């Protein structure tokens, strides 16, 4: 592993000597929870729509106003 | 924005951290100049109320300078008639637990400001560690808005500075550390309204790309690569966080920046190229989406998380006049790019002592891995230049264009690293590898270069006791300011490297020195107050030589110098 040869462009990467190609079900395998992973995402979604509600609301009153319960 | 590039050329004014959108750090100021400045003397001081690390550096704009503070991230403005009173200040509440997931001290990389106009005052931007952007009335501290980017219970931080570019103001992200996806926001300046977000990793519709992207240069890679370079589902806490600095081109309306580091630091657990984490990126200032992207470190290994500053230059490649960005990374490598194409123009090793890489092939773009100060499971890798501290951080460096030189602050640091497995949890640290650090061959932390970054000659190079993190000042007075983390700030002839003043200041710096002009008169202005990740050890009071992410072995000795502080320090002759 060099980095010099590519399957493709832009795509470089290959095994160390002795490792594995694929990482599931070998001895390296990160066996990721997909609740875990998916998390971050989740949460990005609900800062969205929360600031979509102060947005909306300072369109509606010309008053910004942050937490969303007193909206 | 347009009439802030305006403000930006008046010596007057220091309107963003970078000091202009090419971040030059250049003055064309020169009452302090190479045969006067061993009689700067210290005018007037402020505390800033807090410890910890203090990054960035004030503002100063019509007449006002603005300050700021590491976590809880307080603000204050005053008034350069009278600098003994706060003409304003804006105090956060936020979590204190936003303090655990900070990897690196809760530093904070300062301001950003828009004069007035349709959306209406003007306004100072503030990035708080727990996650938000605020909008606030530069003449009297008023909230005008504030929204949420960033969520401290998945780990994930705020601490690089906002970025105003014509009606929009850019949001970066922090915490690759602990598994978090980078990614990048613009938000509209009147409303707050977020109109776009550029991911580091994953389908093409998050990376936000152009159909275009790539075009000049496809061998760098285009469509698809987000996904296809990881394995399965691990790109979704991959990392490429952008903590960094930018730059903005306004006759090509393009924004550019660094993505950060893939996660975790165990390469092991994440084969592939892992793009488009480690790349420079050029992007349309309206919507965001890439028109070139070029990855620095496939596959890291090391943490060279690819954040570090862009600088403008126009300069002759081959004889011809080529618009360029210049780009010192992490990785040890001085990059500069054709800033309209992304075309490759050099990559050179800021020090002969980088070994991970041999060389970049120019053609090809891709650095030639020496397998032998690789990183993989099951082994300690011994010697590898740089460490993960980088021969480069978070300094904005400086630019002048008489001399077509870049003057920057250096790092001389090598490392050995083991990874070891773990897993992710939302919230947890995610870095799985353990680190010694110790001094570069040549024996010190520490160095100062002046380089031209088309040809890499190095014009001269001076030695520091510890690593120059916090970045420089050139100006045509023919003179570079830096501070340095054991609590000096210095002054050096940009012909020759000579050193011609320091000052002793009560602690270390980790930012950047300006300068501007009032009521006729030349200042220099810089934060005191140590931390960030050199300073980790002092600041926490830490002992394992492995600890701070393998920092506090490094910088041992720099507690016998400095105390943390709090301080702005303004000097005038
Ligand atoms: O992965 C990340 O998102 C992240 C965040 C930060 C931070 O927010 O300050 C740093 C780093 N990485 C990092 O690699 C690093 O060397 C670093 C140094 C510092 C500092 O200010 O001294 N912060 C950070
Ligand atoms: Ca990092």
């Amino acid at each position: 592993y060099d980095g010099t040869h590519c399957k493709a462009p832009g795509n470089c990467w290959e095994p160390k000597p002795g490792y594995p190609d694929k990482v599931a079900g070998s001895k390296y395998d990160p066996k990721h929870d997909p609740n875990e992973l998916n998390k971050q995402a989740e949460s990005i979604k609900a800062m969205e729509a929360r600031n979509q509600k102060r947005v909306e609301n300072y369109a509606k009153t010309g008053k910004f106003v942050y937490k969303v319960e007193d909206i | 924005n347009s009439e802030l590039d305006r403000l930006s050329k008046d010596d007057r004014n220091w309107v963003m951290q970078t000091k202009d959108y090419s971040a030059t750090h250049f003055s064309r100021l020169t009452e302090i100049n190479s045969h006067n400045v061993k009689n700067l003397k210290v005018a007037w001081t402020l505390s800033t109320g807090t410890l910890h690390g203090h990054e960035g550096a004030p503002l100063v704009v019509d007449g006002i300078m603005y300050i700021h503070t590491p976590f809880p991230n307080n603000v204050y403005a005053v008034d350069l008639n009278d600098t003994r009173k706060m003409l304003w200040q804006y105090k956060p509440k936020q979590n204190p637990a936003a303090r655990a997931v900070a990897c690196c001290d809760v530093v904070n990389r300062g301001l950003a400001y828009v004069p007035a106009g349709e959306h209406g005052p003007a306004k100072i931007f503030l990035n708080q560690l727990d996650g938000h952007i605020v909008a606030l009335n530069a003449k009297t501290g008023e909230e005008i808005w504030k929204m949420e980017n960033s969520d401290i219970a998945m780990g994930s931080t705020l601490t690089g500075a906002p970025f105003v570019v014509k009606d929009k103001v850019l949001v970066g992200s922090a915490g690759a550390e602990l598994g978090v996806r980078g990614y990048v926001t613009a938000y509209n300046i009147k409303d707050g309204k977020q109109e776009w977000r550029a991911y580091a990793t994953g389908p093409d519709e998050d990376l936000l790309l152009d159909k275009d992207f790539n075009k000049d240069n496809p061998h760098y890679g285009q469509f698809g690569l987000g996904l296809s370079t990881w394995e399965g589902d691990a790109w979704k806490i991959g990392g490429g966080t952008n903590w960094g600095w930018y730059a903005y081109d306004p006759k090509l309306d393009m924004i550019y920046y660094g993505s950060g580091n893939p996660a975790p630091w165990n390469e092991t657990m994440r084969p592939g190229d892992n793009k488009w984490t480690m790349t420079i990126w050029g992007r349309d200032a309206d919507t965001g989406r890439a028109k070139f992207g070029y990855q620095k470190t496939p596959h890291d290994e090391w943490d060279y998380a690819g954040v570090n500053y862009m600088g403008l230059s126009e300069q002759e490649v081959d004889g011809k006049l080529t618009p360029l960005l210049t780009h010192p990374d992490r990785n040890g490598l001085v990059y500069t790019l054709n800033r309209e194409t992304g075309a490759l123009v050099n990559a050179f090793k800021i020090d002969d002592t980088v070994n991970w890489v041999k060389k970049v092939d120019l053609k090809t773009g891709l650095p030639i891995r020496d397998p032998e100060y690789s990183t993989r499971m099951d082994h300690n890798a011994k010697g590898i230049c740089p460490s993960a501290m980088g021969y480069h951080n978070q300094g904005i460096e400086s630019y002048d264009p008489d001399k077509k030189l870049f003057f920057m602050g250096v790092n001389h640091i090598c490392m050995d690293w083991e990874p070891f497995m773990l897993p992710y949890r939302a919230g947890q640290f995610f870095v799985g590898a353990t680190l010694n650090m110790y001094p570069g061959p040549k024996g010190m932390l520490g160095q100062v270069k002046a380089m031209n970054a088309v040809t890499g000659k190095m014009e001269w190079e001076v030695p520091e006791k510890f690593a120059v993190w916090g970045g420089t000042l050139a100006t045509a007075g023919d003179l570079v300011f830096y501070g340095t983390l054991d609590g000096f700030i210095k002054a050096r002839d940009t012909r020759t490297g000579e050193l011609k003043w320091q000052f002793q200041l009560p602690s270390g710096v980790i930012g950047h020195p300006i300068t501007y002009q009032h009521n006729g008169k030349q200042y220099i202005a810089i934060y005191s107050g140590v931390g960030g990740w050199p300073g980790v050890g002092l600041v926490f009071d830490l002992k394992d030589p492995t600890a701070g992410l393998g920092a506090v072995g490094a910088f041992r000795e720099l507690a016998h110098y400095t105390q943390m502080g709090g301080s702005v320090f303004v000097f005038s002759l």
